[PDB]
């Protein structure tokens, strides 16, 4: 705040503290520490030059100290930052973009009783966790589903259509006749039948005569409406329709919600208070579409072998041509590896661990060449199947949701080679100004296909029952436990409540597409290579797409 | 469909036995033969029998060409053409096998007399012996067109002081033991019938998976066989997780 004075004279705090406690303590603030007044002393002693005897400039000073105090949160008592502070009052006179891991994500439980969220502290922050604090503890385990079902019932009990009225399993005990409503989870009973379940309790179910609302899947494990009449001569819901529950679009979800911060880049909750912010969301709605079309980001295609030598010729080729216009962001994703990495007892070759190691050194030699697009673009890592920690265990198969980024052990100067590079979680979130993003790699239409109820009675369509069922679930693991286990205190990275403005969902045994739905966007990068053809799609924010191929 | 000039047929071969697969349901297994040239042609379009609804599974789509001739034919394969002189159309396009196919008697191999050559790295019949074999073969093309046995002894490590008469010491051995290679290598394929060049010294349990493999085929029983995978081929089943497995 000025300068080219005669020189700054040294004064003892004693001659400046009535002023400053005038001006703070008495009016507006308090609480001018000692230490605190003492480095107050320095950069009122740089313009120190005929002063203590002038008119606003002191006054002012202590003005602008004050607007931070005011705008920042900050506190009561005044520490060594206080000239933390003035250095941000002259740096007063893109960002705010974040990724999110499924580690680092928020955690939030929902109360039935009360209709609202109640915050989680993480035990991260606060727990020892020296040697085991990441480990669940066996609650969560009783409220894995439970949590799922209240989400679920709440919207569909504040849908517009119904207000029969979906009624609890138990009270239908005495009932002989009459029409019930049943909403619960499908599955199949410890005798082999197939059965709904609800926090009540559970009832069998008969398919033989039910006709079901054709448009998307019917897997067991998930929420499903039901309708039909009670028998008590046995215990049977002869059924005669079935559906799915209806999906809700973000805007109206963020009012009952309120404006949480849930994926919050305003700022951050704790145990305390929670953040909601409105007027911001304008401002940065008219700076998405401030002609900020230059931002360009491009997801490749899944499952890109590094060990293959025609796949690296290929990503040669292609970051030929993304040198000379950088993306913004460069999202790598798919397995890296074409065969899984276990154990490999014999040693007569050279380590699986290696051969990873050494994989991940031939990116630095190949992605060195092109300097610009090191210098001005952010490359994401998303992992795959058969990366290195989990096939340890699943030998290549698909096992638990919340998949770890790759060990940083292993890969160590491609950190060096590129200037920004972040590893990720399997499911991420891409926060972009006021849009979230979300990255999930699996193969979702074979299992699918496997596994429908199969009632007793233009491929494109299976893409959009896909997108339908997925985003009316409002989960990406519409599966029991049996099919995939699930991290217990994670689940709320798979759950999709408020439904994200864009996803990617990336299926390789699924056909591109680029569906809209009830306020989202679904778009299906995958195969990287296909019939001698590697294909790769651009994205931008302004809702249009391109998609670009290089033999 | 008759869309397709292959031949199918109603088969009872012994299927495998996972845990989650447990309903005997019906049988109705196939046993479609159908070129790979026209089967990569099928993986173009969206109908066929191959990709329809109402699919359990396929159950040898592993099992590459290579495999196959080496598990029907072996070492000692012969000629039973007959029909039209047709040896010297034979060899001049690629001789079709199907029709035409014998393995016989692979007693005696071969009566020795050739030419063996060395190349090292220490980071005609020649003899290949190097830490990365794909990037010695992928450096220098012209490598590929010339036959070699493949027997590759890895990570050499050194004391970091005075390593010249550890390198001359480990250079020794490694030019001396070629009549013994040789003769080893001879002795386990006069009773592998697997070709010489193909077969490895230190690879033993190749021998095993091709001798159980072909005595299974001699049976009804599927191969279920599997490469570079850690895990069984049952048709896709074993992509999922199961709690019995686990």
């Amino acid at each position: 705040f000025g300068s080219g004075n005669v020189l700054p004279v040294k004064i003892q705090p004693p001659l400046l503290r009535p002023l400053a406690y005038r001006v703070l303590s008495r009016k507006y603030g308090l609480s001018i520490k000692s230490d605190g007044l003492s480095a107050l002393a320095e950069f009122v002693g740089t313009n120190i030059g005929a002063n203590w005897r002038q008119g606003p400039a002191t006054i002012k000073f202590l003005e602008q100290f004050a607007a931070v105090w005011k705008q920042q949160e900050r506190g009561l008592f005044i520490d060594q930052s206080g000239v933390k502070e003035v250095i941000q009052e002259m740096k007063e006179r893109r960002d705010y973009f974040k990724v999110i891991n499924a580690s680092q994500q928020q955690r939030f439980s929902y109360n039935p009783h009360k209709m609202q969220f109640i915050f989680v502290p993480n035990k991260k922050q606060n727990g020892l966790g020296g040697i085991a604090g990441f480990l669940p503890d066996i609650e969560d385990k009783v409220q894995m589903f439970l949590t799922r079902y209240y989400l679920t019932n709440d919207r569909v009990m504040r849908n517009e259509n119904f207000q029969m009225s979906i009624t609890p399993i138990k009270n239908l005990l005495g009932r002989d006749a009459q029409n019930f409503l049943l909403l619960g989870l499908l599955n199949k009973n410890f005798k082999g039948n197939w059965s709904l379940e609800d926090p009540s309790g559970s009832v069998e179910i008969d398919i033989s005569q039910t006709i079901p609302t054709q448009g998307h899947y019917y897997v067991p494990g998930c929420m499903v409406l039901v309708e039909g009449i009670y028998y008590s001569v046995g215990n049977k819901f002869h059924v005669t329709s079935m559906t799915l529950p209806p999906g809700e679009r973000r805007e109206i979800t963020l009012e009952t919600i309120g404006n949480l911060d849930l994926l919050g880049i305003h700022g951050i909750s704790n145990n305390n208070f929670i953040a909601r912010l409105d007027k911001d969301l304008k401002i940065r709605l008219h700076l998405l579409e401030k002609e900020l079309t230059d931002h360009k980001f491009v997801i490749l295609g899944a499952n890109l072998f590094l060990d293959d030598l025609k796949i690296m010729t290929a990503l040669s080729k292609i970051l030929q041509k993304l040198n000379d216009d950088p993306p913004t962001l460069l999202i790598w994703q798919g397995s890296f590896t074409s065969v899984p990495v276990f154990a490999s007892m014999s040693s007569r070759n050279i380590s699986s661990s290696t051969q990873f190691k050494n994989n991940f050194d031939a990116l630095a030699t190949l992605l060195s060449r092109f300097d610009n697009l090191t210098e001005n673009t952010t490359m994401i890592f998303i992992p795959g199947p058969n990366d290195l920690w989990g096939s340890m265990v699943s030998l290549g198969a698909s096992g638990t949701l919340p998949q770890d980024p790759i060990p940083s052990a292993f890969t160590k100067k491609i950190n060096k080679v590129c200037k920004n590079v972040v590893w990720s979680s399997n499911p991420t979130r891409i926060a972009y100004l006021s849009q979230e993003i979300v990255i999930f790699r699996d193969d979702l239409s074979g299992r699918f296909k496997r596994h429908r109820l199969e009632f007793p009675f233009q491929k494109v369509q299976e893409t959009r029952k896909l997108v339908k069922t997925i985003l009316d679930q409002g989960h990406l693991s519409p599966f029991l436990d049996s099919l995939r286990p699930i991290s217990w205190d994670l689940d709320h990275t798979l759950t999709l409540c408020p439904i994200p403005s864009t996803m990617v969902l990336c299926d390789t045994t699924s056909a591109q597409f680029d569906l809209t739905y009830n306020g989202c966007k679904v778009i299906n990068p995958g195969s990287f290579i296909h019939n001698r053809r590697a294909r790769y799609m651009e994205y931008v924010p302004s809702s249009k797409k391109t998609i670009q191929e290089e033999i | 469909q008759k869309i397709k000039n292959c031949l199918i047929e109603k088969s009872s071969a012994s299927l495998p036995n996972n845990p989650k697969t447990s309903n005997p349901a019906g049988g109705q297994l196939f046993k479609i033969t159908l070129p790979e040239s026209v089967f990569l042609e099928e993986k173009e379009n969206c109908t066929s029998i191959f990709n329809d609804e109402n699919v359990l599974g396929v159950f040898e789509g592993t099992i590459t060409p290579h495999q196959r001739a080496i598990m029907d034919l072996g070492a000692s394969v012969t000629f039973r053409s007959k029909a039209m002189g047709a040896l010297g159309k034979g060899i001049q396009q690629g001789f079709e096998m199907k029709d035409l196919s014998m393995a016989e008697n692979e007693r005696y191999l071969s009566g020795f007399s050739m030419d063996i050559g060395y190349l090292l790295h220490f980071p005609f019949l020649l003899l290949l012996q190097s830490p990365f074999i794909t990037k010695l073969l992928g450096t220098i093309r012209l490598l590929n067109q010339m036959p070699i046995v493949k027997l590759s002894l890895n990570e050499v490590l050194l004391p970091q002081l005075n390593w010249q008469p550890t390198l001359l010491k480990k250079l020794v051995n490694h030019v001396l033991s070629s009549g013994s290679w040789i003769s080893h290598l001879i002795k386990l394929s006069q009773y592998s019938n697997i070709p010489i060049c193909n077969l490895r010294l230190d690879s033993m349990d190749y021998i095993i998976d091709v001798l159980y493999a072909r005595k299974l085929k001699k049976e009804n029983i599927v191969l279920w066989w599997n490469e570079k995978a850690p895990l069984p081929d049952h048709g896709g089943i074993q992509n999922d997780f199961d709690l019995n497995t686990s």
